[PDB]
């Protein structure tokens, strides 16, 4: 499925894994995908989140509260949670439906919003960003 | 990859 990602979308999921590693987490969850969308910094997703006041620090602090730092450094490559896999599958479906041949950062964020139930979704709400508007603020930047 | 056993090239893990 990675063959369909833009270079920057690829960067998002690489950074998501890096963030999971830094937190001593054993899975790449939707929350790590969220962190990766922010870390990527340049894409429509990063800009949408920045413009809705959703910060790397805000997300990190919520993840620390909800999940917490793990004790032991995990392996090099960390598997996705089932919910994160579902978000990536939905990201493809967003892009297809919108007539886009590639999956960009925008589509990963749209996919996350569409799944709408994982840790990332919970964090976004705790930080006062209703998921509906994230969709709005996104497709608008588009 | 999108599963569990060993390292994908970039991100995640895969099964045989």
């Amino acid at each position: 499925m990675f063959e369909r990602f833009t270079d920057r979308a690829r960067r998002v999921v690489v950074l998501a894994q890096e963030e999971a590693r830094m937190l001593n987490h054993n899975y790449i969850g939707t929350e790590h995908i969220l962190l990766g969308l922010i870390h990527e910094g340049e894409g429509v997703a990063a800009k949408s989140l920045e413009s809705l006041g959703i910060s790397l620090e805000g997300v990190r602090s919520q993840v620390e509260e909800i999940i917490g730092q793990g004790q032991q450094a995990p392996s090099g490559h960390i598997p996705f949670t089932p919910r994160a896999k579902k978000v990536l599958e939905l990201s493809l479906r967003e892009a297809l439906q919108l007539g886009h041949n590639y999956i960009g950062t925008e589509h990963i964020l749209l996919g996350l919003i569409r799944e709408g139930e994982g840790v990332a979704a919970q964090v976004l709400v705790k930080l006062g960003a209703e998921l509906t508007r994230v969709r709005q603020q996104v497709i608008q930047l588009l | 990859g999108l599963r569990r056993l060993f390292a994908d090239q970039l991100v995640g893990r895969r099964n045989i």
